[PDB]
């Protein structure tokens, strides 16, 4: 009689699809998804650092519009700029936008120190029915708009050393008011130039006075424009007119801050990568959530399923 | 199946088998029986969890990047800003496709190797008192009792003990 | 006696040397090429909708240089501008040239829609000999060169409104006198500035009067901007001369379309992937042809051939 | 060639099997014939065209991209330009060229593998009627005219109609 | 390892021998003895060899090509150029990692199948002149000296010579 | 009694661990790396042309500062820049300085060729003690400060036709004076504007008169501009002052050059690639020495260490 002795191999009844080098289907015992293709569809605010610009463009947190008071001196690694964020101030534009956002978003904080600037000849803190802040007119909080004192504006040459150990970022404007009446009323005099200088940078800036079409009901302009400043270098702000001034300087850092464009709400809970979409576990290898990220994140491919096979052939009986 | 045992001279897998993936059946005179073998499929189990190791929670960290998404029309800067992604999101799109055609072939391959290991060990083990009938199961030539199945999967099989008795039956007329 | 069976495989007396892993010179039964490596060179006309640009270039097409009349309105999934094209009219320039030629040529469009601008004040429709139009001195179909008015060139504020639902494409220019006496002539008074703008947007361009080296004997130039206003939004045309005035407005679509430089000849034939070269087949995988593609192409490396086997190891007798 | 069929115990291959890449040549009382054997013929053939349905006929569209030809220099947006380009084109070089040489391994290696299966699974069918010569010939130690031939390439040889046969031949003196 | 030789049915390798990857020990009448084989060692050698050839010496040359360090902040032109260099190295650093692994991988499985190789031709060319005992080693079952051995690892033995004495020994009670 | 025959393999008493597929640590017999990690240190002079720019800047060599007259009309195929290279003359910037460092860099030639420009009317040769050659005063040898010429400055009108079959690199300036005394005194007039033009470009420049940070005690600045002129144009100089004129052209070429920060010593040795830490050997495939590299060089990669088995599983007694 004797015996047999069969070898064999196990099998399940629910076996998975998987593409191999020969063949597009193939099914295998068991598999593993490597895509993350979904999101509970909020930002976690752990353990990254979030700062939620509500209202405000990091921009408009910069300049200090009325309803971005909150956020003075804070520090974010990212920074979440709403689709419904609106500026409320005096009506502005800064050339080079995009640029100016990336430097400050990348340097993660918005630390500010106030200096004691030398405007003798000239009023300081002009204000503004188009930026109301607490009912009273107002302007940009870190902005110190300048004018005439007795229908004289005499020619500025004002400096600021940098004796600091760390670089500051300058911020200050050049105002382009609507009309020539407006010019004389503000600075008592025909506009000039504006230059701002160091050692190693110099802008100058034209005011262009005249009408462009009028936002909050103001046709005037403000442009935006931004200088660093190394340690043992000098500030040095040459104008007869039009000046939007500093108040100070912002600290410039460097580390692993962004900023990202996002509507989904923040949550309490812990994750280490962000996407516009909310945040999304990060054990796949891939994912097709966005491509925008911030954080220890997949990587993103286009696929929206990949099946890693886990276990052998599957071969029913 | 580039060794030729899974999905070819083993007609098909075993669901009743669920503590193993690769094992052993017999018939004798004390039944019919089934038992898992744990070393092939630690093995299989050790090299395909060596793939995960490699694959599962091991992201990469970035931080400020540049802008994706863009609300004005722009030109040149913006046509690379794109071309750039565009670039980048492509090729790691090929590469997550290869890789995965790839792992699982030889994950296939793998586990019918495997599955042919132990195919050979145990034909080795019965030396002259067994003859392969072809798909996967031995003939073998003597009373194997369930001691005796026993002593061919735990390594134990003393094949002298048997070949007398083995070799009559084979070589009768 | 008994008997022999042989086991075996084939072999060709022709066999291909292909590349492994482990041996750069294998050969095999059979093999496919990879690298598509050649062209009929001729650019198919089908599926793509090809605009061949013949005499003129995109921006010659825009601005409406006299051989280009034909190019009205017309659209493309593929303008080619071929290098014999040459400016005939009064000469210009574009500063970003690249990121106008760009956007048109992305947009896929010429379509332009007339708008009734209100130039009281000025005599509108110069022309000039530099810009001949059936015999007749001429000018840009699409640009309304303004001149003073009994020797008065009043100070221009004229608006347009962007009601539509969508966005609009205008372009403009500065004229830059070759003299004083050019000036004069023309404006009827010193250069002065022109000022662009919309509620999101500002441009100012400052006339430069002097002698360039002449251009089919024209010392004066022409310098070209552009100008997008969303819907809702206000076109504020603001000068007191040298300005070279839009007459409408370009639809700006987005879409699938580009621009493309060749010489090559347009075909009557079908082929999905266009390069310079002329179109090419797409069955392969990759192709060596050219990096510059447009459609479902190969994609471009630098080897000239890759042999994929698909016979097994030739082992001849 | 990591089995060690082709090229390795197969001495050559064959120029006049026409209609088939695997098969059989054999020598009995009633002549010396080759038969292609079809289903490891086709297996190979699958695995190939599975391949080529991964790589022919699957482009990818684009369409405006960034300019790649230049008539003036520039400087620094252009040299970015210019390096994008060339990254790009020298990683999809690198695809291109480890693709073909991993699949020309994978098919060389696939088709030996097919050929070690139909060698295998003939050894096994035999049983104790034929001994293996060393390269991939058996000799079969009974009479085996042209339908038992046959029926050994159709999987319907019965060893035991045979074996007594066998055994007096192979084990004499 | 897919094989199942190196690291499996062989015990553990040979740090005696020295003049060879793969060989014979052997044990007679005249002693014990070793002795390399050269063409199976060459056979490994050969391909490792090739591997080196696609990948020693064999560099890329690059001239001018973007800024990759900056002592100034600048915005977004220098966020693409950082993002475009960190792009690239991200994926030459996976294609490095990659090709390492698959390599390495191919290579233990090529040097396993060669081993695996040499011990079927040596089983196929005794015949039925010994037994394969499990561990890579054949019990010959007839008075097999030095140069019968030697005529083995040569490949001109005859099995016929043997054949008689070898059944039986083999076949005996 | 019969005999035994074992088949089997060699190993090794000190084997390696590599990485494979399925196991992140297994022993085999050799193996050899794929990253090369190190550097001697210096930079080789051979087989590449590396010129050191020592105490200078490209910059600087091409303008002609006095501490780089040594490098007139010296070609490289890389320039090595140093940190401690720092400028000696007349304060100025370069609007765009990394592109005009890029294209001369790629360039790789300071070949110069004086031109004869008509400045009837005018002094020329103006020096400063800013700029010291031997004791005197002096100024970029590449570059000519025109003056008044008893009290007048009267208009240039220049013209210097390319007739050569190669484009023409010219570099100008124009002088921004630190206050009206000084334009005055140098001009005799007030600031103007300067148009540099040819058919096919135009670059017109305003000087801003005003006190910036003192640099080697000068409050003034020099802005840097160039002009590439194609064969058969020709170029147009337009001033009234403050012009800091060329005094003739470079040669501009394609080939393989560039330019590398480095203070990497330079080494009698011959080696092809070139990294800032030194040159390294270039037999592997891949290095984890620099990002930056020039000439036949490993790529660049994070890992540190890639073992690649040149051997079998090493299974010891
Ligand atoms: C099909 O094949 C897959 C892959 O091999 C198998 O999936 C694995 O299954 C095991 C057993 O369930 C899992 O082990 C458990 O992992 C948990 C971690 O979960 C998260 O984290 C990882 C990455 O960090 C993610 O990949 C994963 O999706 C989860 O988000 C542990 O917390 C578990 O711990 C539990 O058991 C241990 C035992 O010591 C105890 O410490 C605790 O008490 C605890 O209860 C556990 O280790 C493993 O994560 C799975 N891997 C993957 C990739 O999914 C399937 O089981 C298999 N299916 C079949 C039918 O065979
Ligand atoms: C060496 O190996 C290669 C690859 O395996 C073999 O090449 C294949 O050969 C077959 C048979 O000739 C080809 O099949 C035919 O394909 C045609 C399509 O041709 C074009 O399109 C594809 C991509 O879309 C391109 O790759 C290709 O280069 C062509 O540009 C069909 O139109 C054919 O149809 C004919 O037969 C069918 C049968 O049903 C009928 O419907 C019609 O009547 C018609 O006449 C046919 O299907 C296949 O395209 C080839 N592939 C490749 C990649 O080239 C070689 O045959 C082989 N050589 C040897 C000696 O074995
Ligand atoms: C572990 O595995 C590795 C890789 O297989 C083996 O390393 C090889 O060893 C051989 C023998 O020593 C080396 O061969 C020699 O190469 C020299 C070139 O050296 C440089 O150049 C290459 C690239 O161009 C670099 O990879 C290398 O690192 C060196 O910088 C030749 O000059 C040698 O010539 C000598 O012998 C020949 C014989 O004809 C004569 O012409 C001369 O007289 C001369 O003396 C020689 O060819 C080979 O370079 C090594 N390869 C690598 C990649 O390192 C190890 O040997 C092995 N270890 C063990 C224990 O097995
Ligand atoms: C140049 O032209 C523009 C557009 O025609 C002029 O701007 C317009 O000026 C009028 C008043 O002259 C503004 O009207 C005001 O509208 C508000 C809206 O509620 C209303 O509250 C006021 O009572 C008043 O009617 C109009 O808004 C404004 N239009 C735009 C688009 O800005 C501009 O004044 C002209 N410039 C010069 C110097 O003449
Ligand atoms: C500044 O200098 C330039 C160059 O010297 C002056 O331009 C030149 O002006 C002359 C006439 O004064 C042009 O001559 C004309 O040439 C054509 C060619 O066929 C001919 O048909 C006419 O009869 C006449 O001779 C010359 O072309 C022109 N050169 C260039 C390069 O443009 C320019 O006029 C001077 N500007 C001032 C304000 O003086
Ligand atoms: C605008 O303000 C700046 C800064 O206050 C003025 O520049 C400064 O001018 C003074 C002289 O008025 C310079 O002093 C000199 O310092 C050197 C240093 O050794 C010394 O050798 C001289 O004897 C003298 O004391 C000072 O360096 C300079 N500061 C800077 C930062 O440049 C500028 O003159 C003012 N402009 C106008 C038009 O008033
Ligand atoms: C994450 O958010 C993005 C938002 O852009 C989603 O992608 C968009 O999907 C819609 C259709 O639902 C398309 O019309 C858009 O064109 C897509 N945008 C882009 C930029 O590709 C995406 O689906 C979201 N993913 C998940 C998982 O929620
Ligand atoms: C397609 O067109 C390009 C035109 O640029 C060809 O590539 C050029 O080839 C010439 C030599 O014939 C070289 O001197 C140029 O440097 C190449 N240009 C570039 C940009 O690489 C290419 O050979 C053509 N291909 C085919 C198949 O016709
Ligand atoms: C080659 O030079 C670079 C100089 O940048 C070295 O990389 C730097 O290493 C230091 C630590 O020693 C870090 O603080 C810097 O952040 C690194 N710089 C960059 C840009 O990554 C590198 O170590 C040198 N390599 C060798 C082998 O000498
Ligand atoms: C500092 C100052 O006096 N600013 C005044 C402004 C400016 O004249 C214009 O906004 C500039 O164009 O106008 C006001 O009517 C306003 O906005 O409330 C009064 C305000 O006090
Ligand atoms: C609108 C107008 O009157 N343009 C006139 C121009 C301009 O004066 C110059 O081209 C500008 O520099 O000059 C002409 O001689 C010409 O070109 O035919 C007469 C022409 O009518
Ligand atoms: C050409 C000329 O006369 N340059 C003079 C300059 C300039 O006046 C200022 O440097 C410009 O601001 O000043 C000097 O004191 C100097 O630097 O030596 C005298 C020198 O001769
Ligand atoms: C099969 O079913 C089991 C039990 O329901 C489940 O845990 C397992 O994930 C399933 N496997 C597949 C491949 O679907
Ligand atoms: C700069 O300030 C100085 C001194 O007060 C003055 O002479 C000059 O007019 C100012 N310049 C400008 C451009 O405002
Ligand atoms: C075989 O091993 C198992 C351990 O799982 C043991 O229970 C059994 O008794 C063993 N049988 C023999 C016959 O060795
Ligand atoms: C070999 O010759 C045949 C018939 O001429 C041809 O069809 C085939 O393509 C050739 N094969 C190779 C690999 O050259
Ligand atoms: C704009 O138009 C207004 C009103 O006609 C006028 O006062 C002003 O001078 C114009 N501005 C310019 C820069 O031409
Ligand atoms: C084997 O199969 C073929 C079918 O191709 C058939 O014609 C032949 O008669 C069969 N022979 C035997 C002996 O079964
Ligand atoms: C086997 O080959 C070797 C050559 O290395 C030779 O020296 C030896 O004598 C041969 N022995 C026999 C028995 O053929
Ligand atoms: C092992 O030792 C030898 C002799 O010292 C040496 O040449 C070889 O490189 C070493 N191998 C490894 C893998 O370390
Ligand atoms: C250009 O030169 C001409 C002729 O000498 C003169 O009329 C004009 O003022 C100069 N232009 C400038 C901007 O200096």
């Amino acid at each position: 009689p004797g015996a047999t002795l069969c070898l064999g191999h196990h099998a399940v009844p629910n076996g998975t699809i998987v593409k191999t080098i020969t063949n597009d289907q193939i099914e295998v015992t068991n598999a593993t998804e490597l895509v993350q293709s979904s999101s509970t569809g909020e930002i976690c605010d752990s353990p990254h650092q979030i700062l939620d610009g509500e209202n405000c463009t990091l921009i408009d947190a910069l300049l200090g519009d009325p309803q971005c008071d909150g956020f003075q001196n804070k520090k974010w690694d990212l920074f979440v700029e709403r689709s419904k964020a609106y500026s409320n101030c005096y009506p502005y534009d800064v050339p080079d936008y995009a640029s100016l956002r990336s430097l400050v978003a990348s340097s993660g904080t918005l630390e500010f120190n106030n200096e004691s600037f030398n405007w003798t000849g000239v009023t300081q803190n002009g204000t503004s029915s188009a930026c109301i802040r607490r009912s009273n007119n107002s302007f940009f909080s870190r902005l110190n708009w300048l004018t005439h004192l007795k229908f004289k504006y005499p020619a500025l040459n004002v400096t600021m050393p940098n004796n600091e150990k760390f670089d500051k970022l300058y911020i200050w404007g050049v105002h382009h008011p609507g009309t020539d009446n407006d010019q004389i009323f503000l600075y008592a005099q025909a506009s000039g130039r504006i230059t701002v200088s160091t050692k190693r940078s110099q802008q100058t800036v034209i005011p262009n006075i005249g009408s462009r079409p009028r936002v909050r009901n103001i046709p005037s302009r403000i442009s935006i424009y931004w200088t660093i400043v190394k340690p043992g270098d000098i500030l040095l702000i040459n104008s007869t007119g039009n000046l939007i001034a500093p108040r100070g300087y912002f600290k410039i850092r460097s580390g692993k801050s962004s900023i990202m464009r996002s509507d989904a709400p923040i949550g309490k809970c812990n994750s280490e990568c962000i996407t516009p979409n909310g945040s999304i576990p990060n054990d796949k290898p891939f994912q097709n959530v966005n491509r925008i990220t911030y954080g220890a994140c997949p990587r993103y491919v286009k696929q929206n399923t990949l099946k890693l096979a886990t276990g052998m052939r599957n071969v029913p009986e | 199946g580039i060794f030729g045992a899974i999905a070819g001279f083993i007609e098909n897998g075993w669901e009743g088998m669920v503590d193993g993936w690769y094992g052993f059946r017999h018939q004798n005179s004390e039944g019919i029986g089934q038992a898992a073998d744990l070393k092939s499929t630690q093995a299989a189990i050790d090299q395909i969890n060596g793939k995960l190791n490699r694959l599962i929670g091991k992201t990469n960290e970035k931080f400020h990047q540049i802008e994706k998404e863009f609300s004005e029309v722009e030109g040149r800067i913006q046509d690379l800003e794109k071309y750039v992604e565009d670039t980048k999101i492509d090729l790691w799109s090929y590469n997550a496709e290869l890789l995965v055609a790839l792992e699982n072939q030889h994950t296939i391959d793998l586990t019918d190797s495997e599955m042919n290991k132990l195919f050979e060990k145990t034909k080795k083990q019965l030396r002259e008192n067994a003859e392969d009938m072809g798909n996967g199961c031995f003939k073998i030539y003597h009373k194997c009792d369930n001691a005796c199945i026993g002593s061919i999967r735990n390594g134990t099989y003393d094949h002298d003990v048997y070949r007398d008795e083995a070799l009559n039956n084979r070589f009768q007329i």
